[PDB]
């Protein structure tokens, strides 16, 4: 699915990423439909900005802004992140 | 693995 998020210059988009550091070996990871990206969803925030765009918990990061991340370290992810500033488009699938 | 809030 695709989420289209779009907030407030002084709100959070409400969700934690979690993933594999760069510093980590992730050219050994080999993506599969139990896992299938690095990075992921530890948490989104009930009612913020991830959440009524339909992000949950457990989702799997595949694209930022139409930049394939499944095989991306942590830091470069969150700089895709925060490159769009108040606004953001990604692709998960949902382990759920 | 790291954590950033978004
Ligand atoms: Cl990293």
């Amino acid at each position: 699915s695709v989420a289209i998020l779009q907030k407030r210059d002084h709100e959070g988009f409400g969700f934690v990423l979690r993933g594999a550091k760069a510093e980590t070996p992730i050219e050994e990871f080999t993506p599969t439909p139990a896992f299938p990206a690095l990075q992921y969803l530890e948490s989104v925030d009930v009612e913020g900005v991830a959440w009524k765009a339909g992000l949950r918990t457990g989702d799997f990061l595949i694209e930022v802004n139409g930049v394939n991340v499944v095989k991306v370290g942590h830091k470069q992810v969150v700089g895709l992140i925060r490159q769009g500033g108040n606004r953001l488009v990604m692709k998960v699938v949902s382990v759920t | 693995e790291a954590q950033t809030r978004l």
